[PDB]
RNA sequence: AAGCUGAGGCGAAGGCGUCUACCUAGAGGGUUUCUGUCGAUCAAGGGCGAGAGUAGGAGUAUCCAACAGGAUUAGAGACCCUGGUAGUUCCUACCUUAAACGAUGCCGACAGGAGUUUGUCAUUUGUUAAUGGCAGAAUCUUUGGAGAAAUCAUAGUUCUUGGGCUCUGGGGGAAAUACGACCGCAAGGCUGAAACUUGAAGGAAUUGACGGAAGGGCACACCAGGGGUGGAGCCUGUGGCUUAAUUUG
């Protein structure tokens, strides 16, 4: 229970997919920042952490929100992307786009596509030092 | 666990409507205050696509403020962007890349502080795989860009400026002055940030089209 | 590596001093 | 539950030991849609798989 | 031919091409312009290249005005050789 | 003896130049001495015609991911962006494409 | 201070990237301005000099010598992971070293083509361009000469040996040392031996072999499987122990 729909309206809402090594957010939210049910491969997602960031564990966690957002019921959400942070300065994993394609064949509807990774310009230091991380 | 949340409509045109927008969650008035009391300054985010379903001026984005009501959230200019996409995608390599970041106030009440992002442009007789535009043919271009885009804000209200944003009218109107100077391809205006919003008067309520309902609560 | 070796001598160095002031 | 495949190209093998083979695949479901999945055994064009889940295709080619 | 260049007595398009001073007799190429405003009839000399902007007697405005090389004529202006 | 008459450096007429950092390694490099601009679709490909029927907006053009990657001797040789080659060959300044 | 950002520009080198106003220096070009050899190079002597380091204030977000845990390993004082103070930033004094590298001292002349490119001027309406001039910055080449060779338009013009100045080296260690001095708050810098010791230490390139280097191929090499061996008793071969001999490979 929730929108309290007119007629014949259509309710939106946003994805919020964070994607990075080790993990993945489904975490919807209103425009506004209201969050509705999220979710993650680590919580709900599995086990293991081996395979939280693998992409039938983030497919399995977008299929959890979808059963949520038809009952709730939403309708679509605007999908944004973020990969991870600043200094690092690494664009989404392979887990995304798993996360997103199950969404689509759960099925929901959606529309405009974006790549939110907050990038700097310039800015502080990586980790590792001069040479880094060598393994 | 979910119940008792009161859902609201979203709504000022300005370029487009199809007035409402989207519908925004937030919780129930428990006495000893208002609606307004909570959707505090919450900012949304919205393409130019959403209202009148349809491509081109797709990637252009708007946010408006929660600036008041309680029966149905009615909002005020936040600001403009790009969609990170587009922004990128006209960046390229061998040419001289030209910006000029303007404080503006308006004809009415708000403050903004403008951007821009501008080429230069190879053509027909030159050969050479890179053309770039010199430090005075550069600084020549942020007075130009800063001049037409400073005086054009300042004539007009805030509405016209709103629908030139989607019109591209301002646009046009420096690479008039370029081609004496220097071609510069490309152009678009990124971004504009709002500083210093008009606070919520009665003859705003009066202008932007909010109804009693809210006016009696937010003043 | 001569860099090392450098470091060596440089505290083999700091040492004859110390013990040669032992007996100024 | 219990859905259908059929084979359209063997484009080639996979695996570290070569031990398995990867297929274009039109759902026999006739809902349709193409799905790159990776096979164990042997499979000659027009065999028909059954999967127990439709979903994921396999990985890269 | 690296060889065989005639050097003693080369071409007149040769002698434009070659620097200033490279040539065989070193000599400028820069010479003392008569100029007039058609305001005016009265007909004034100028160096060429210059420094200093060039007014006539009578008018204002200078005649010619100055760059790194040859004077910028400014106006309809003209060049009568003596 | 000299490998390379520039060094590995791409750097004329100047001391000092700016450092950057391999994606992976994640080292400080200069970044005068391995770059790659580099344009993938944000969606996929085999993932984009089962999108295609729950967007919103008809026909619609789904977006394009951009970006500057910086890598470093170590690391580029390690994932095949670059490999040595034969002496002769190294001379060799432009990339594999080749167009009449 | 991302992207623009390049074998691009400027600076004596170290080095220098948002925008605005402010004070400041100069290279290159143009010049029918002026002076008239005022110059080249340099022991001493004087300044500038990455990063680390030191002293005293002002900061302290990020990252982080030391340190503390956690893993891995036979051990791990390390590589990997989680935290972390000194430092990393600003101001006033110091220190004076780097693969401070074009590992190529500075000024001067001449010797070959080719197209790039930065600044600026010249003759043209090919005017954000074409051809040519000086000054930079690189490059290519079936060119000449040099070099041990790699290679180099300078590392060419050198037994066909001399344009002008400065500094350095004289088989390898011992020795970035010892002693003595000067500079330094200190860390150190700078100058710099002998006893003794040794037959090589090095440079470039060729042929193999090798790589927990890459790319091509292959086979019971694995994959999928089938049947065994390793356990039990016996037959035989070999080591041990035994013996006069347990003949021997």
């Amino acid at each position: 229970l929730g929108p309290v729909k007119r007629d014949g309206e259509i309710v939106m809402g946003v994805a919020h997919i964070y994607a990075s090594k080790n993990d993945t957010f489904v975490h919807v939210t209103d425009l506004s920042g209201s969050e509705t049910l999220a979710r993650c491969t680590g919580g709900i997602a599995v086990r293991a952490q081996r395979d939280e960031a693998t992409p039938y564990a983030a497919m399995l966690a977008a299929q959890a929100v979808a059963a949520r957002l038809k009952e709730l019921g939403v309708d679509g959400v605007h999908i944004k992307f973020r990969g991870e942070g600043g200094s690092s300065r690494r664009l989404p994993a392979q887990g995304a786009q798993s996360a997103l394609r199950a969404l689509a064949r759960a099925g929901v509807k959606i529309g405009r596509i974006e790549d939110v990774t907050p990038l700097p310009h310039d800015s502080t230091r990586r980790k590792g030092g001069r040479r880094g991380r060598r393994l | 666990s979910f119940i008792k949340k009161e859902w609201r409509h979203v709504m000022p045109a300005y370029f487009t409507g199809k007035h409402d927008i989207g519908v925004t969650v937030s919780n129930k008035c428990a006495r000893g205050r208002v609606p307004m009391d909570y959707v505090n300054n919450r900012v949304w985010e919205l393409s130019h696509a959403d209202m009148v379903n349809d491509l081109s001026h797709a990637y252009r984005l708007f946010s408006w403020r929660s600036i008041a009501a309680g029966s149905e959230v009615y909002t005020q200019f936040a600001g403009m962007r790009l969609t990170h996409d587009k922004l990128d995608s006209i960046m390229r390599k061998y040419r001289t890349l030209i910006n000029a970041s303007v404080d503006a106030k308006t004809a009415d009440g708000f403050i903004l502080r403008l951007f821009t992002v501008g080429f230069t442009k190879k053509l027909a007789n030159s050969h050479k795989n890179h053309t770039y535009a010199n430090s005075h043919k550069a600084r020549q271009v942020r007075d130009v860009m800063v001049k037409c885009l400073t005086d054009a804000c300042e004539s007009n209200g805030v509405e016209q400026l709103c629908k030139d944003f989607v019109d591209e009218k301002i646009e046009n109107e420096i690479v008039e002055k370029c081609k004496q100077i220097c071609q510069i391809e490309g152009v678009y205006i990124t971004k504009v940030k709002v500083i210093k919003a008009p606070a919520l008067s009665n003859e705003q309520v009066k202008v932007l089209k909010i109804s009693k309902d809210a006016a009696q609560l937010s003043l | 590596r001569a860099k090392w070796r450098k470091k060596r001598t440089r505290r083999l160095k700091r040492k004859r001093r110390k013990v040669r002031a032992r007996s100024k | 539950q219990v859905k259908l495949a059929v084979v359209k190209q063997v484009i080639g093998r996979t695996g570290s030991r070569g031990g398995v083979t990867q297929v274009r695949v039109e759902f026999l479901d006739d809902s349709n849609r193409s799905l790159v999945r990776n096979v164990k055994g042997a499979v000659r064009e027009g065999d028909i798989l059954s999967l127990l889940e439709t979903e994921r295709e396999a990985r890269r080619l | 031919t690296t060889l065989d260049v005639d050097i003693l007595h080369p071409s007149v398009e040769q002698e434009l091409h070659t620097n200033k001073k490279k040539t065989l007799v070193p000599n400028p190429r820069s010479e003392f312009l008569s100029l007039r405003c058609p305001s005016c009839t009265g007909l004034t000399t100028a160096f060429s290249h210059s420094n200093v902007p060039v007014f006539c007697k009578n008018c204002q405005t200078p005649l010619a005005t100055p760059t790194g090389g040859r004077i910028l004529l400014a106006d309809q202006v003209e060049i009568r050789p003596r | 003896p000299v490998k390379r008459r520039n060094h590995g450096r791409s750097k004329m007429n100047r001391g000092h130049t700016r450092t950057v950092n391999c994606m992976n390694c994640g080292r400080q490099v200069p970044k005068d001495k391995i770059t790659r601009f580099a344009i993938k679709n944000m969606v996929d490909a085999s993932s984009a015609k089962d999108v295609s029927d729950a967007c919103i907006y008809q026909g619609y053009e789904l977006p394009k991911t951009y970006q500057k990657q910086y890598y470093c001797v170590s690391c580029a040789v390690h994932r095949h962006v670059v490999r040595p080659r034969n002496v002769n060959v190294r001379r060799n300044r432009v990339p594999l494409f080749l167009k009449l």
